[PDB]
């Protein structure tokens, strides 16, 4: 009971900013931790960000920590991924998500319940 | 499902009904068990629940006197005795099982409880 | 006053080691016990010797798993960590506690090989494995009482009286205190791992397969320090998921979100101690947090939140949205003010770092009415 739509991507130059948005249509927003992940044509999936139900806790892959920041507005049903000091290696399709989970075992992996269509972000050299 | 209900049916306004919910496997021995209810349009709302020990139970405000729940000494099976049934009690009663006990059941979102049943209709004329 | 060290642990165990062939208890030869059974790479059994009608407990461990675990514990001088059962640790933990600190674990009687130092053992075991001659390492302890889970079920056909709850929660805190003092952690507190007697609510701890030393003279797992310090672990998967502490979850997510699938492997070749910091927690604070959950579980008659990870548990996130304060928490507001205060000092990290166990054992609530 939720469908996601990304927006606000594009091609930027190095060092440029970009703010991805994501509209959540369906069930109440309060009832799902959200996330953002990225898919670069060459490589395998990269988990990029996760945020708690209300917004208290947030976590980040070390490849974007203190460049990107994930936020959310539960009255306006939106997740954001503010992305700054962009680099070429940040070229990828970024996917808004819902209900991240994992097991305490390290061998496991980060399963989302839902993920929208995605948006492209390309970044000049 | 590992939750398997019975005892639903039609009753006269005033009369009684009593629902079983059994749970095979000694896995839910540590889980609490209880009942929610859903009417056309309405959201699924809490009815009652009982501790893993079967020692403590709590009720919704609107059934606080009429209904009582109990749990078998040996098998993980619970019984929701319903008396003085009103037209406003007509709903599908869903058995649930969880490791959390208490009013966490009012706060945890639906898809979060460890285990749900399929449902049984109760109608009241 | 000797505290847990790995040199002592081994020396404790060698005293208790023998070939199963040659072991008699009372007059009964080992071979002639009728062992009754009690996923798990280990098997436990009960048994009853008749000379003294004495009831024993038997853990059996394949030497294949033993030999591997011993080589590693030797490489890491006792500081080897896994999410699963560390059998070499449990053995030494038990042998030590028995020789130097009776009354925490059930009495320990022998460790046995079944078809000078623990290296001489491994030598043999390895020669035996090389000839496909399997066998077990057997840990033989007193059987003590019945776990808390059982105790509650039996008594309760109300829950257990608040009076009773309190006696159990108290003796448990005593045990952890004395355990920590001896120089060891538990890291799997739960009703199944605490035993109780008919005789005046007298308790014991059980298991010790998730145990660590509480003190180390190595920084993380590399550099040799000049004096002891608290022990830090890089293994966040400890005890049951319900009892896992939040900082362990933070570490879990750190590994996940950087695609680290084998910690032990990844860290092996990290010297930069700034990196290492990010994947380590304090063990002693972890114990305390578990005991906290135990308390809530015993009081509530079941968990309140199902994991201590705000990403995966809305209830936990509310706990935190009220600064882990049981009095300002919605689900514990109408509990005893004094008890909530007590629990807060096992849960929140400022308290865990600061508040000693000896001081919590003398907390006001232990003397209120009812
Ligand atoms: N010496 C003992 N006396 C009585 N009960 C014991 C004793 N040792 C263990 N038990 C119980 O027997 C069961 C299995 O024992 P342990 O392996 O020591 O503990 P545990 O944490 O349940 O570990 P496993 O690994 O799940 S079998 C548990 O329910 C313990 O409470």
């Amino acid at each position: 009971q939720v469908q996601l739509v990304e927006s606000g991507g594009g091609s930027v130059q190095a060092g440029g900013s970009l703010r991805l948005s994501c509209a959540a249509s369906g069930r109440t927003f309060s009832s799902y931790s959200m996330a953002w992940f990225r898919q670069a044509p060459g490589k395998e999936r990269e988990n990029v960000a996760v945020i708690s139900w209300s917004g208290s806790t947030s976590y980040y892959a070390e490849s974007v920590k203190g460049r990107f920041t994930i936020s959310r507005d539960n009255a306006k049903n939106t997740v954001y991924l503010q992305m700054n000091s962009l680099k070429p290696e940040d070229t990828a399709v970024y996917y808004c998500a819902a209900g991240p989970r994992t097991t305490p075992q390290a061998m496991g992996a980060v399963e989302y319940d839902y993920w929208g269509q995605g948006t492209q972000v390309t970044v000049s050299s | 499902e590992q939750l398997v209900e019975s005892g639903g049916g039609l009753v006269q306004a005033g009369g009684s009904l009593t629902l079983s919910c059994a749970s095979s496997g000694g896995t839910f021995e540590t889980y609490a068990m209880g009942w929610f209810r859903q009417a056309p349009g309405k959201e699924r709302e809490f009815a009652a629940a009982v501790s893993w020990s079967g020692g403590s139970a709590h009720y919704a405000d609107s059934v606080k006197g009429r209904f009582t729940i109990s749990r078998d000494k040996v098998k993980n099976t619970v019984y929701l005795q319903m008396n003085s049934l009103k037209p406003e009690d007509t709903a599908v009663y869903y058995c649930a099982a969880d490791r959390s006990y208490g009013s966490s059941w009012y706060h945890y979102p639906e898809d979060a409880l460890d285990a749900w049943g399929q449902g049984t209709q109760v109608t009241v004329s | 006053s000797y505290v847990y060290n790995w040199e002592l642990g081994q020396k404790s165990l060698i005293k208790m080691l023998d070939y199963a062939d040659n072991f008699y208890f009372n007059g009964v030869k080992y071979s002639d016990w009728k062992l009754t059974s009690m996923l798990k790479d280990h098997k436990t059994y009960k048994s009853i010797i008749n000379s003294k009608k004495v009831k024993l407990f038997i853990k059996k461990i394949p030497i294949d798993i033993w030999v591997e675990q011993f080589n590693l514990m030797k490489k890491y001088e006792g500081e080897y960590l896994i999410d699963k059962e560390n059998y070499v640790m449990e053995a030494v933990s038990l042998a030590f506690l028995n020789e130097y600190y009776p009354g925490i674990t059930p009495k320990f009687y022998k460790i046995l090989y079944e078809s000078q130092d623990l290296n001489e053992l491994n030598d043999i075991l390895t020669k035996k494995l090389e000839n496909n001659i399997n066998g077990n390492i057997v840990l033989i302890s007193e059987f003590f009482g019945e776990n808390v889970f059982d105790y509650i079920k039996r008594k309760k056909n109300s829950d257990i009286s608040n009076e009773d709850k309190k006696k159990i929660l108290y003796n448990s805190l005593n045990l952890l205190m004395r355990l920590h003092n001896a120089g060891l952690t538990h890291l799997d507190l739960s009703p199944d791992n605490m035993l109780i007697s008919p005789k005046n609510y007298e308790m014991r701890l059980c298991d010790l397969s998730q145990s660590t030393p509480i003190y180390t003279n190595k920084l993380r797992h590399k550099e040799k320090l000049n004096s002891i310090k608290p022990f830090e672990s890089f293994e966040p998967c400890i005890g049951k998921i319900e009892y896992i502490p939040p900082e362990c979850w933070k570490i879990v997510w750190k590994y996940k979100m950087n695609n680290i699938k084998n910690p032990i492997e990844y860290l092996k070749n990290i010297s930069n101690q700034e990196e290492r910091k990010k994947y380590y927690y304090d063990v002693s604070c972890a114990d305390k947090y578990m005991l906290g959950i135990f308390f809530i579980w015993m009081w509530n008659n079941g968990f309140i939140w199902k994991c201590s990870d705000p990403i995966q548990d809305k209830i936990f996130e509310i706990f935190m949205k009220s600064n882990m304060d049981l009095n300002k928490f919605i689900m514990t507001k109408s509990w005893p003010h004094e008890l909530n205060n007590l629990i807060n000092k096992l849960l929140h990290m400022e308290h865990r770092k600061t508040v000693k166990l000896s001081d919590l054992s003398r907390h006001p609530w232990w003397s209120s009415k009812n």
